């Protein structure tokens, strides 16, 4: 009466597991990566009518 | 961050109890040296 | 090899207590970015607040501090024959701090942003948004104590 | 799109996995039953207090940068707006705080059983309830703090206008704090009979 | 926060204490208690030439209020010395209600016993201990729960 | 005292369109207080949180 | 020991508790935060007629009531020293799917008609009528959840 | 849903946009502004206001209508270039979408300068200055409209609008300046539609998405209606000049293209009920003023929308107008029509 | 247990309840929030249109109905000691009933959204949007139909 | 519980006599959706061709029709002791016939929101609409042909 | 049941049957709602080519009989006791012609909304049209050619 | 091999190294390359700034650094017959030490670039964005501490 020969019980808990952080680290980098760096305030006005 | 959470525990979790609020400022007619 | 003991419950410390630092610090990368952001942006119209709208990436780098808090705390019960309780409540804590220390970046993050290019407009908004940015920290100190709660029971009455 | 692909894949390998189990013969072999059996409560009960914790923060966090943006953005022209929307604030960080208390509750749970009850059926028990209890606490807090933050941020940028949009939007704020509530109240019920690990 | 109403309460009689005391309870440290005591006791000694000269928006303020950082100083140090914690240490300064076993081999765990209690502070016996964190959160719990 | 704190101002208000408003403010005042009862409680626990931290 | 009864059916017991309550507070925060932004939006202009608008978001909040009653339903039936037969694990598991997502709909359906419900209701009061006719025809969603929700517990029990 | 996602990036643009709408004036200050005498009372009560001492610098001799536009519409134009540099992704691209509006507008204005020899400080100033091209005082004196584009309009983002002007004879006069106006903020506005359509999301795609239907319906007809007057228009040929994008296609728009008669494009509009009682009776581009305000005003009703920030700056061109005809109706003390100004706030 | 009478059997029973509960309810809730929508949007011009657009709200809502009984009857007809041919039957009505209705109720919400929004000009298109809602619901009314045909056989000669 | 008749395989008859009915389903809910949409959209311009413009809907509401009618055959060939090559035909049986509905309804929707709209402006567009409309139906009415010649082979020669 | 003839073997040759016809109806479907789409804009302007640009909605339905040919021709060749080959061999067949004639009905469907839309513009557009479309209907003939050698040796040899 | 050190304990260490190294570079990259642009957007109008810029790709440079050591110092732990608790020590200690480098790249990247686009203007943001920098060069440098922490258990009382 055990679960699998190679999916033991072990094997995954510590997959569901790592899948888990996985996808909490795969949300992060989203998140991060949907980071834009606001350039319009990092240039110079090339307006001369206007400033 | 205890300063600032000890004024949230003062504004919300105290002055709420008893704070009834919207008062008029005092501001009299002083003069201040208005710096240029 | 041990019933309670098993040869993979390392596995569970060691990726609490690495999770621990690295969510920590992309929450603190997140924040770091962002308030960078909003900082450089406002100082080109208000140099003089260069150094008083720093905060923000202070306090993201608050969080990466839980988060090698946690890490250093939970190597202190790591080792080869560890039980699996004492693993799952590794990476309990590990994970509780990891998240939500993300969390509290990222909220550092966005609201230093507005802070700072708001406070530039209207100085007034400096005490907003200190508040706001440690309601936001708060939370990664909370996650703190709940991974150090789970520290506490990681080897008491093991065996 | 790369994830849609991923999904699929996974679907249909998982589709073919099962039907080439259950034609075979061994369709028992995929149980569900001994994967809840032989795995350790313990693993439940610290994934449910992690993400009861965890995601009553990432609630808190949510509609704290939602209603800080809105209090700031709408501070610019109106300063006097941070200190009455803190209440937004407040109500966001309370669900952080009832994860919190939910986490306290749950450890308080966590004891070390011996290795012939390791998978009795109040151990058992102990961490099925742990984990959904704390999968509920969890999802309610930030579920509960989103709409929060989303209510508080239009109470803010309302009140900007005019101070008394804010008394009458506090009302739905606290609809959604209410949420928030019945969620550790249900957390507790389901945790209520679970004993500590024997 | 706001303006009073006329002839109200006011909030700022009682925040003098309660302030800083709440923030000494949050912080707890006679050691870093003793720094800031020590950086507002600066300011609050050398006000006269800091009120004389230009004082920046971070200068401005801290300086106003320098007494409000010197009551919490001070009070972290009375906490600090009621959680007997000296730059994460402990003092030792009055006798432990906590007796340890008359003997035991290297590395066996070991219970103390009750023979009293400490007079002032938390008890220095429950430095380092396992259960340290199990007494002083139950501790630190209810002390908030009351003082709220 | 819920029922109390909820009508009883009301009632005297009522027994001296206005009625109406001060029904729903106290209406407003009630569940705030009987939330924030719980929250302030809860919250207060920041003193240990932050002093564990 | 019991072959209909196994120690993991409290975890699909528990999976419907945990459900129902989630679903049910997702679906009175989407219906909530929907009518409170539209709220928001009439309050600039029409500050006034904020007082009847709150309609929609007492309505869906009454499904996270919904959700709280099935849930606690649900725990009820849930102990340690019980025998929790597997059928009731996933009859319970059927109650919560159900009633959860059954409030998540009405709350969909709420947030959807109360975002632009009240932003009509301001040029008229004369639609008050039919914005209530379909916040009830979207409310009686969740009514109906709870009321399978009520029965299959029933079921489950007996 | 809706404001989930919005905060994050747009969050802080929002609420300051927001707390510029407040800023609007009123019909309190409005009919406040109307009661002055001089334009130096005029200055005074738009002290009071939330335009605050921007006309403190000026002297009272100085003061004048012009230069009271002038002040208004850099204030203005300050405040939408912050928003911008506060912003960044499918905001910012959002914002530039904007300001290519304008910028066609000044290109053909400096090409109607260059053509008409006028005085360039004047030209210079008469263009709007949100869009500005680093190449625009090169129209100066650029007239040939393939040696235009290749030496101007390919640098600009405007390259992408010009694709079927090769058509017409190459050397350029008023109608083929016109003719290319009209072609190329056509291709600007279904350009601008597919973006908001793809990029920016909901509620403020629905928004934007009406509110470019309107502002498509309104230069169909106003091609329309200033073609009529023309005898050299092809019915074919200003289907290129009429938008696709608005309310009025199809049927409506091929109505207009084959409608020859103003009771013709009457007809034409007939599809629409909003449109008939705008050319029915009354000043045709007043109702369409008064239209877009209210499109402005239901824009700012929803929350957690980018479509706000165009309401707000429809809102507030609409402001400077009505304070400029103000101020102008002061100076000539004629107010007899000065309360002829639209206000939605 | 019994190989024709599993403990697991009663799962595709509870699933397919489930099914037809959540399936109608966000088939009812499409079809009531997209006719909602346009009747908020249109009304405000007319008076007489207020219940010229409450139809498609009342078809979108008896596929709610359908779900209701479909699942009640299901619930009925659960049981401890259940073949799992009962079960599959069930699983089977609930799918079928829950995803017809959901079929029938999106296509009630764009054709109750498009009607109402083209109907403010002349109550004549009142008909037609009557007939084509109906058509629609007869979708829903399908999918009943085959719930209810499977549903009788869910314990007939069963053993 | 015999290998030839396993006790798996009512689970294939009664997801075929779901997605008989769900597919065939959704696909005349697309269609009838987008027909609506068109006639809706040009009922303005004329009233008289609101009955001739309703053919789309009437015709993609006969893919239900095709759906009932295989599940009425295939639910009823259904039971507890039933082979899995019956299981493997009545879910063949029900895919073919719903995904070829699903198919026709897409198409007769994409044709007839088209063939509505142009109606309005060419009133000889009304045969050519229904020309391709009844292209659209016959790529249903092969699935159910293909269904129904699956499900004479269903209980045919089965031990 | 023997090793070479499993129970299970059906199960590929309903599912080649099923999509033999699904995935041929789903490209006669794409081939018919582009290119009656075009049709239907051609026909606004001139109705006298709506009688002669339907050669890409015929075209596209001949995909159609193509399936239907292959799943009438597998669903006689299969029963309970087929082998594995059989079932592989319907199988393949069926993804075979349904693949191909997929391809082909979305090929039919560009080149026939092109060569429609375009149609008024030239006559010789439609024999231009016809010799694009011959070329793309010999993809599911090739399909088709594919499924029926296939079929040819499904029960050839077969133990 | 032996329960507490398998034969696929190296598998964990080998990727504990690879992601040290690949992560952190990873980080370096992204920093690189959006300093970088940085660099050479803004030096288009500043000569003079040439250097003094390039500071964010130093600092992103010696994220790489710490992957470096630390997949040297997990290297000389590797063997074939080594504990699990070892490999997944490494493995941890790598994991962590990548993750949290790849998130102080990202923020020095992008930190970095806004800081040298507004310095083209404002020199006085240079040493803002200097000390903004070494907020996300500490959370390299963090995770670079847990790492070694992690490694110094590796072989630390393992059998
Ligand atoms: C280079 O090491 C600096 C910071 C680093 C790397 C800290 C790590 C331990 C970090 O990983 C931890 C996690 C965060 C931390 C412990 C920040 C404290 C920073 C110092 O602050 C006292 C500033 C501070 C001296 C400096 O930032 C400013 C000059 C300033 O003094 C200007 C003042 O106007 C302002 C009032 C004051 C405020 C914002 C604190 O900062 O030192 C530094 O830069
Ligand atoms: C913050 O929620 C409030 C109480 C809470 C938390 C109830 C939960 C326990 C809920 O789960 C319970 C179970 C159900 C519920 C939802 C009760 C609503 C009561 C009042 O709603 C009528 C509102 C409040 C909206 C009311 O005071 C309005 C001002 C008003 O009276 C204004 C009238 O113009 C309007 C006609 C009338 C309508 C909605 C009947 O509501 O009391 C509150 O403070
Ligand atoms: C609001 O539903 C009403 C009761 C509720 C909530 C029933 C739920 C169980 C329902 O959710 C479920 C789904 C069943 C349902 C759908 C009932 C419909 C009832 C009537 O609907 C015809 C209206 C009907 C009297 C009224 O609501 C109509 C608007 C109307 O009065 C307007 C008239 O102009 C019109 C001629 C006529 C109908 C045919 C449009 O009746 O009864 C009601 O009170
Ligand atoms: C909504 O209830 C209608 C049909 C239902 C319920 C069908 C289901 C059983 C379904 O399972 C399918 C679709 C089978 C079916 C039985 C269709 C019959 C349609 C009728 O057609 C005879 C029209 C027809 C009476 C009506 O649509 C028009 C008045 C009209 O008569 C106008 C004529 O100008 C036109 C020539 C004629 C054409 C288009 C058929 O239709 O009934 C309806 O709508
Ligand atoms: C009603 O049965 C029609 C189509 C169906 C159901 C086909 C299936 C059996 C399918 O399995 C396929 C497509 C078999 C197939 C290939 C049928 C061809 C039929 C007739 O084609 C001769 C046209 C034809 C009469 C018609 O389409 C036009 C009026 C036309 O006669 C116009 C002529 O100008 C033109 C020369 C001629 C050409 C294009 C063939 O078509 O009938 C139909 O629609
Ligand atoms: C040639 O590649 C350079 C370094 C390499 C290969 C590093 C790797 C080993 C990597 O693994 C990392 C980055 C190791 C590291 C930390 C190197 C530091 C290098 C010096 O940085 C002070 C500059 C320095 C000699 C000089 O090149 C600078 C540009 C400068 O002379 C310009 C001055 O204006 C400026 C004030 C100052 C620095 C601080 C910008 O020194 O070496 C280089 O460039």
């Amino acid at each position: 009466d055990i679960l699998s020969s190679i999916w033991t019980e072990g094997l995954l808990m510590c997959l569901i597991v790592s899948a888990l952080l996985l996808f909490i680290l795969i949300v992060a980098l989203s998140w991060i990566s949907n980071l834009d760096i606001t350039y319009g305030a990092l240039e110079k006005s090339t307006n001369p009518i206007k400033k | 961050s205890a300063m600032l959470h000890s004024l949230r525990l003062h504004w919300v979790e105290s002055m709420s109890k008893f704070f009834v609020g919207e008062g008029l400022p005092y501001e009299p007619f002083a003069f201040e040296y208005k710096d240029m | 090899m041990t019933e309670l003991c098993p040869v993979y419950a390392p596995f569970f410390g060691a990726i609490g207590c690495a999770s621990a630092i690295i969510f920590t610090s992309l929450g603190a990368a997140y924040g770091t970015a962002k308030s960078g952001v909003g900082i450089c942006a406002t100082c080109v119209l208000r140099p003089d607040l260069l150094f008083k709208n720093i905060v923000p990436v202070i306090m993201a780098g608050i969080i990466a501090i839980y988060g090698l808090v946690v890490s250093v705390l939970v190597c202190y019960s790591l080792g080869q024959k560890q039980a699996l309780y004492t693993g799952f409540i590794q990476l309990g804590a590990g994970l509780s701090v990891g998240l939500s220390g993300l969390a509290a970046g990222f909220a550092i993050g966005i609201v230093g942003d507005a802070g700072v290019r708001g406070s530039s407009q209207q100085p007034r908004l400096f005490v907003g948004m200190i508040l706001i940015l440690i309601f936001a920290e708060v939370l990664g100190l909370y996650g703190l104590i709940v991974a150090l709660l789970l520290n506490s029971r990681a080897t008491q009455d093991v065996v | 799109s790369f994830s849609h692909f991923l999904y699929y894949l996974v679907l249909i390998v998982v589709i073919v996995y099962g039907l080439y189990k259950l034609f075979t013969g061994h369709g028992s072999d995929i149980n569900f039953g001994k994967f809840l059996l032989r795995t350790s409560p313990y693993m439940w009960a610290n994934l449910g207090i992690a993400l009861c914790v965890g995601l009553s923060v990432v609630g808190a966090a949510w509609g704290i940068f939602i209603t800080g943006s809105s209090m700031i953005g709408a501070g610019v022209r109106a300063p006097r707006i941070t200190t009455k929307n803190l209440i937004s604030i407040i109500f966001c960080e309370v669900v952080a705080i009832y994860g919190l208390i939910i986490a306290i509750v749950f450890s308080s749970k966590l004891t070390v059983a011996t290795a012939e009850n390791m998978y009795s059926k109040s151990n058992l028990y102990t961490g099925y309830s742990l984990f959904w209890a704390g999968i509920t606490v969890g999802a309610s807090n930030l579920i509960c703090g989103i709409a929060v933050g989303i209510t508080g941020a239009t109470a803010a940028i309302s009140d900007a206008a005019d101070s008394a949009l804010f008394v009458k939007i506090l009302v739905i704020e606290i609809f959604g704090s209410i949420l928030g509530l019945l969620g550790l109240i249900v957390g507790l019920l389901m945790a209520g009979k679970a004993s500590e690990f024997q | 926060y706001g303006i009073a109403q006329y002839r109200e309460i006011n909030a700022g009689l009682p925040t003098i204490v309660t302030f800083p005391f709440m923030f000494a309870i949050m912080f707890g440290d006679m050691g870093h208690g003793f720094l800031m005591t020590l950086a507002a006791l600066s300011l609050v000694l050398n006000e006269k030439k800091i009120n004389k000269m230009k004082r920046g928006e971070i200068f401005d303020m801290a300086f106003t209020g320098r007494y409000i950082i010197l009551l919490m100083g001070v009070f972290s140090m009375y906490t600090g010395f009621l959680y007997n914690d000296i730059f994460s240490k402990t003092m030792t300064i009055f006798k432990s209600g906590w007796k340890w076993p008359d003997h035991w081999k290297k590395g066996e765990s070991i219970t103390a016993t009750s023979v009293g209690t400490y007079p002032i502070g938390l008890d220095w016996a429950w430095h380092g201990t396992e259960n340290a964190l199990l007494f002083s959160n139950s501790y630190k719990m209810k002390l908030s729960i009351l003082m709220g | 005292c819920i029922p109390w704190l909820l009508l009883v101002k009301p009632l005297h208000f009522k027994f001296t369109e206005d009625f109406g408003d001060i029904m729903i403010h106290q209406v407003i005042h009630t569940i705030e207080f009987c939330l924030n009862c719980v929250s302030h409680t809860a919250s207060y626990l920041r003193l240990w949180a932050l002093s564990l931290a | 020991s019991n072959i209909y009864a196994p120690l993991y059916a409290p975890f699909f017991g528990f999976a419907g508790c945990a459900a129902a309550m989630v679903l049910s507070c997702l679906g009175a925060a989407i219906g909530t935060a929907k009518s409170g932004i539209g709220i928001a939006g009439i309050g600039t202009f029409k500050p006034e007629l904020i007082m009847k608008s709150l309609i929609p978001v007492v309505m869906s909040g009454i499904l996270a009531i919904y959700g709280l009653v099935v849930a606690v339903l649900i725990a009820g039936n849930l102990s340690p020293t019980e025998d929790y037969t597997l059928f009731n694990g996933f009859m319970h598991l059927s109650c919560g799917l159900c009633v959860g997502f059954a409030c998540l709909s009405s709350g969909y359906a709420i947030g959807m008609v109360g975002d632009v419900g009240v932003r009509k209701y301001m040029h008229q009061p004369r639609l008050f009528v039919g914005i209530v006719l379909i916040l009830i025809f979207s409310e009686v969603l969740g009514l109906y959840g709870m009321i399978v929700a009520l029965i299959l517990n029933t079921r489950g029990s007996e | 849903m809706e404001g989930v996602y919005f905060n994050i990036d747009n969050g802080f643009i929002e609420g300051v946009v927001r707390g510029y709408r407040n800023g609007l004036l009123s019909n309190n200050q409005y009919i406040n502004l109307t009661q002055c005498d001089t334009l130096e009372d005029l200055k005074l009560q738009l002290s009071s206001t939330d335009y605050g001492n921007f006309l403190s610098s000026v002297s009272s001799e100085s003061l004048t209508t012009s230069l009271i536009q002038e002040y208004a519409s850099s204030k203005l134009y300050h405040e939408f270039n912050y928003i911008r540099d506060q912003s960044s992704g499918s905001t910012r691209k959002f914002m530039d979408y904007i300001t290519y509006g304008y910028m066609i507008d000044n290109v053909a204005l400096m090409i109607t300068g260059t053509i008409h020899d006028r005085d360039k400080g004047e030209i210079l100033q008469r263009c709007h200055p949100l869009g500005w091209f680093d190449t625009l005082p090169t129209l100066s004196v650029a007239t040939d409209l393939e040696s235009l584009y290749e030496t101007v309009l390919v640098d600009t983002p405007l390259a992408p609008y010009f694709k079927n002007c090769f058509d017409t004879a190459e050397e350029l006069d008023d109608m083929n300046i016109e003719i290319i106006r009209n072609k190329l903020y056509k291709a600007y506005l279904e350009d601008f539609y597919n973006f908001v359509t793809e990029e920016i999301p909901e509620p403020a795609k629905e928004c934007m998405q009406t509110l470019l239907g309107f502002e498509a319906d309104r230069r169909s007809i106003n091609i329309a209606l200033n073609s009529l007057q023309s005898s050299d228009i092809d019915p074919d040929l200003k289907s290129d000049l009429l938008p696709n994008i608005g309310k009025l296609y199809p049927l409506a728009t091929f109505h207009l293209a084959q409608a020859q008669d103003f009771e013709g494009v009457r007809a034409a509009l007939a599809n629409v009920y909003e449109y008939r009682g705008f050319l029915e009776t009354g000043n045709l581009e007043d109702h369409f003023y008064q239209l877009e305000m209210e499109l402005c005003r239901d824009a700012f009703t929803q929350q957690f929308a980018i479509s706000t920030v165009w309401a707000w700056m429809k809102s507030k061109e609409q402001e400077v107008r009505n304070i400029t005809w103000i101020a102008e109706c002061i100076a000539q003390n004629q107010r007899e029509r000065i309360n002829n100004y639209i206000s939605v706030y």
